[PDB]
DNA sequence: GGTCGGCGCCCGAACAGGGACTG
DNA sequence: CAGTCCCTGTTCGGGCGCCG
């Protein structure tokens, strides 16, 4: 077997487990021909080679059919030997996404043709890729090969192969740094600004270096005329789209059709703004078997409705100017829904997106703008390297207010307010001070954890009082219960004196929404009133009516 | 041709596997730039898939430097290499470096360079450089010398740092010299201006033997944050309840509070803006807790085999408190910073700062590294945080969630 | 078909660590 | 006192989408 011009790179297996040895799996006939027609000629080639029974190992074998195309695609169920063989650190670190690309004059596209067997595996490696070619009767023997180069199935094959092209392509790029060569996998994606007669060249320059070392970039790849297929999208000389996407229009709906959707929906987010995938997901949850049919909610059948019409009409991204600025625009979609758009231009978006995740049992508008904020930045200093300017819809006054008093360190990049409603605001707030000649509430509430039976009640300065009994309760659920009963029986202005810092951390946050009905109800009370006082007070110290309203609530 | 110093990992762990976290342009550009001469100096070599370690990497820059510099986050190879710069190469800590009026800190981590390192353990050096937009693979690395921010490279540097401050430090023997991570602190009694000249003829010592710039600090005006009680002429309902709260907390620290008389004077349910006359019993007892707050904790004493945690509490308006123990409530250290770079705009960047300063107060008094207590979401620091860093090494850090209760380290 | 690696989303179960009450 | 549980947050396993 003569030697192959690419560096092999050495693979061990893990210490203590040998190679597999693995029945192979029973073939339909049509596959078999296909394997038998592709293992002789690969044979030829010196990818393959025949090995006797003085190896041990053995692997099953399939094939499934490319797409668009009569060619057939060899694949190797690999799943023992790669528990078996050493760990690798992966080289892919990322997807490259057509906004992050930048206008050139000659973009050219081409892919090579079978990448993984033209890259040579190690040669003490080889062993233990051993399979066997079921015959068209059960009675023959088989033939039995092994990979000379990467299989398609063994975990380390990515890997290597991506850092084996990337030190393929570093001499060409080193002597042509002004050309940009997008190096996903095999896929390149090559432009500049040179002249159209100059950048021909290159390509064929390109492709004849590809050609030294065993790859080949075959002319049916080739792309040379806009609109360039890359990465699933059409790249236009002014403008991208992603490649037609198609819902499925199931009458019955299972959960695999839900997951296939959600998935595509997500997809789509990128570039048509304002998908929602809200009420879809909530068909996920609770939910066992994969297969099981479930009927779609009104929510549901609206949502979805209102998705389909957003990919009716076309949407198309722009490239990245790095002369002028990123910008990137949120907007407060639905009750935990956000969405967002990153441009440069009015009106022509780089990307689009949403967030949707829900942190916590308690939070407020604020927080999940945060959030949304820290999302876009990440997600934009791995596409652009950059942080886009915001345009949040939120005062300056009401941000200015929240990050100061809160008690976490919290900071937005630079922004501006954009005044399109809904504003995010903060529905309440706390006073700093004891509000002069508003009634004084003393509340505390108790219960035992084997009854599950409680007591809420409040002791004012005025002689008012109340206790409530509770049950199936909790000590957490009683404290919450005396504050909110305090907020019923009060005027527009409270104060509210509680030993509960469990109560109190919460309704400190200022949340607008939570998983609890029982602090919902106290958001409403809050949001009712005009001065409201929280206070904490150690407890069991005998301190005004917080030791009598415990005896009370005792019980 | 320099012997190589046989380094191993603490039995029963393996390598460091953290993945690398995006990098903005600047930060990559810079890289590249520092990692292709690195490369073309034989310093670092690159790799293939085959390395399963990788430890993240990023740049940085010093305060009121323009050069970028390249910073390794071997925390988590430094956790799994303990035994070795602490049992066999650990390194004194001198007692006297806190008590100097000025210590400066120079950046001598150039000199790792040039001792080369053990082959078997380059394995686990290895790291990533990621590209924008993903355009390439990750191009890997791995070192072939002492690396930066490995807790190993002073360790194994010390015999041959040792010789060289040989000759200064029998000169100037009142001087004292620390080294820790990539840094070297010296400390001196001597008027500023022959001090930082001391410092000088300590740089040109270290460039004929093959290695700049300078922190000054001025650790005998370090000052501590105490717990202080309010002094009011007149005290209401709700001045009491709070003050009784705040004596009950800091009970938890000082055994000797007292708060019975002044509970006595909340006894019925009064209106919080009420006016409360203090009784004759109660105006003892607050003075006496007064005396107590001034008087230092009982039985508190470092520890050097238990690591320190520190707490930061944020005050607003800039202000910022923080308390190093190793034990709950037995506070080694209390203070308060303000002011900071990015106050009252930025809190990410204000506790930055605060990190590093408490970091840097904890190696000149006992040569370690806290673990922080952060009050910050996760993903709101992990966004943000390299972009203020200004150090040559990183702390170990946990952010945790507590709401104000009673105000205890400022009024 | 039920191969691999990467990145993204959604969900639930398992993990885990603090706070107030109890033998 | 240690030992619960009530509560809350985080991590991970697994499905889909997408790319080669
Ligand atoms: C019209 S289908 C695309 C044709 C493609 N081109 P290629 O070989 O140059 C480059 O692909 C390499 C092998 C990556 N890779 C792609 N798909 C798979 C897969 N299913 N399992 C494992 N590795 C895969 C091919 O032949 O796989
Ligand atoms: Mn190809
Ligand atoms: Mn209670």
């Amino acid at each position: 077997v003569p030697i192959s011009p690419i560096e092999t790179v050495p693979v061990k297996l893990k210490p203590g487990m040998d190679g597999p040895k693995v029945k192979q799996w029973p073939l339909t006939e049509e596959k078999i021909k296909a394997l038998v027609e592709i293992c002789t000629e690969m044979e030829k080639e010196g990818k393959i080679s025949k090995i006797g029974p003085e190896n041990p190992y053995n692997t099953p074998v399939f094939a499934i059919k490319k797409k668009d195309s009569t060619k057939w695609r060899k694949l190797v169920d690999f799943r023992e030997l790669n528990k078996r063989t050493q760990d690798f650190w992966e080289v892919q670190l990322g997807i490259p996404h057509p906004a992050g690309l930048k206008k050139k004059k000659s973009v050219t596209v081409l892919d090579v043709g079978d990448a993984y067997f033209s890259v040579p595996l190690d040669e003490d490696f080889r062993k233990y890729t051993a399979f066997t070619i079921p015959s068209i009767n059960n009675e023959t023997p088989g033939i039995r090969y092994q990979y000379n180069v990467l299989p398609q199935g063994w975990k380390g094959s990515p890997a290597i192969f991506q850092s084996s092209m990337t030190k393929i392509l570093e001499p060409f790029k080193k002597q042509n740094p002004d050309i940009v060569i997008y190096q996903y996998m095999d896929d390149l994606y090559v432009g500049s600004d040179l002249e159209i007669g100059q950048h021909r060249t290159k390509i064929e320059e390109l492709r004849q270096h590809l050609l030294r070392w065993g790859l080949t970039t075959p002319d049916k790849k080739h792309q040379k005329e806009p609109p360039f297929l890359w990465m699933g999208y059409e790249l236009h000389p002014d403008k991208w789209t992603v490649q037609p996407i198609v819902l499925p229009e199931k009458d019955s709906w299972t959960v695999n059709d839900i997951c296939k959707l959600v998935g595509k929906l997500n997809w789509a987010s990128q570039i048509y703004p304002g998908i929602k995938v809200r009420q879809l997901s909530k068909l996920l949850r609770g939910t066992k078997a994969l297969t099981e049919v479930i009927p779609l909610t009104e929510e549901a059948e609206l949502e979805l409705a209102e998705n389909r019409e957003i990919l009716k009409e076309p949407v198309h991204g722009v490239y990245y100017d790095p002369s002028k600025d990123l910008i990137a625009e949120i907007q407060k979609q639905g009750q935990g829904q956000w969405t967002y758009q990153i441009y440069q231009e009015p009106f022509k978006n780089l990307k689009t997106g949403k967030y949707a995740r829900m942190r916590g049992a308690h939070t407020n508008d604020v927080k999940q703008l945060t959030e949304a904020v820290q999302k876009i930045t990440t997600e934009s200093i791995v596409i652009w390297g950059k942080t886009p300017k915001f345009k949040l819809p939120i005062q300056k006054e009401t941000w200015e207010t929240w990050w100061t008093e809160y008690w976490q360190a919290t900071w937005i990049p630079e922004w501006e307010f954009v005044n399109t409603p809904p504003l995010v605001k903060l529905w309440y707030q706390l006073e700093k001070e004891p509000i002069v000649g508003a009634e004084t509430f003393y509340v505390d509430g108790a219960a035992n954890r084997e009854t599950k039976l409680g007591k809420a009640g409040y002791v004012t300065n005025k002689g008012r009082q109340k206790v409530v009994p509770l049950t199936n309760t909790t000590n957490q659920k009683t404290e919450l219960q005396a504050i909110y009963l305090a907020l019923q029986d009060s005027g527009l202005e409270v104060n509210i004196v509680t030993n509960s810092q469990y109560a109190l951390g919460i309704i400190q946050a200022q949340p607008d929404k939570s998983e609890s009905e029982l602090v919902n109800q106290i958001i409403e009370q809050l949001i009712k009133k005009e001065k409201v006082y929280l206070a904490w007070v150690p407890a069991h110290k005998g301190i005004g009516g917080n030791e009598q309203v415990d005896k009370l609530v005792s019980a | 041709p320099i012997e190589t110093v046989p380094v191993k990992l603490k039995p029963g762990m393996d390598g460091p596997k953290v993945k690398q976290w995006p990098l903005t342009e600047e930060k990559i550009k810079a890289l590249v730039e520092i990692c292709t001469e690195m490369e073309k100096e034989g310093k670092i070599s690159k790799i293939g898939p085959e390395n399963p370690y990788n430890t993240p990497v990023f740049a940085i820059k010093k305060k009121d430097s323009t050069k970028w510099r390249k910073l390794v986050d071997f925390r988590e190879l430094n956790k799994r290499t303990q035994d070795f710069w602490e049992v066999q190469l650990g390194i004194p800590h001198p007692a006297g470096l806190k008590k100097k009026k000025s210590v400066t800190v120079l950046d001598v981590g150039d000199a790792y360079f040039s001792v080369p390192l053990d082959e078997d353990f380059r394995k686990y050096t290895a790291f990533t450089i990621p590209s924008i937009n993903n355009e390439t693979p990750g191009i890997r690395y791995q070192y072939n010398v002492l690396p930066q921010g490995w807790k190993g490279s002073p360790a194994i540097f010390q015999s041959s740092m040792t010789k060289i401050l040989e000759p200064f430090k029998k000169q100037n023997p009142d001087i004292v010299i620390y080294q820790y991570m990539d840094d070297l602190y010296v400390g001196s009694d001597l008027e500023i201006g022959q001090h930082r000249t001391k410092i000088e003829e300590l740089r040109q010592h270290l460039l004929r033997w093959g290695l700049w710039m300078g922190y000054e600090l001025h650790p005998d005006k370090w000052t501590v944050q105490p717990i202080v009680l309010p002094e009011k002429d007149s005290w209401t309902v709700n001045d009491i309840q709070k003050l009784v709260g705040k004596l009950n907390w800091a009970s938890q620290i000082y055994p000797g509070i007292k708060v019975r008389q002044l509970s006595k004077l909340l006894r019925g349910t009064k209106a919080l803006t009420e006016v409360i006359p203090l009784t004759e019993e109660a105006e003892l007892e607050l003075a006496e807790n007064r005396e107590i707050l001034k008087e230092p904790v009982h039985g508190v004493y470092y520890d050097p085999s238990k690591d320190l945690i520190a707490e930061i509490q944020k005050q607003g308006q800039g202000q910022w408190t923080y308390q190093i123990y190793q034990e709950p409530f037995k506070n080694l250290k209390t203070g308060k910073y303000a002011r900071m770079r990015g106050a009252h705009t930025n809190d990410v960047k204000q506790l930055t700062e605060a990190v590093q300063k408490i970091t840097t107060e904890s190696i000149v008094i006992w040569g370690k590294t806290p673990k922080f207590k952060l009050p910050i979401q996760k993903e709101t620091w992990e966004t943000w945080w390299t972009e203020y860093w200004q150090a040559t090494w990183i702390p170990e850090w946990e952010f945790v969630n507590t709401p104000p209760l009673v105000k205890l380290w400022y009024q």
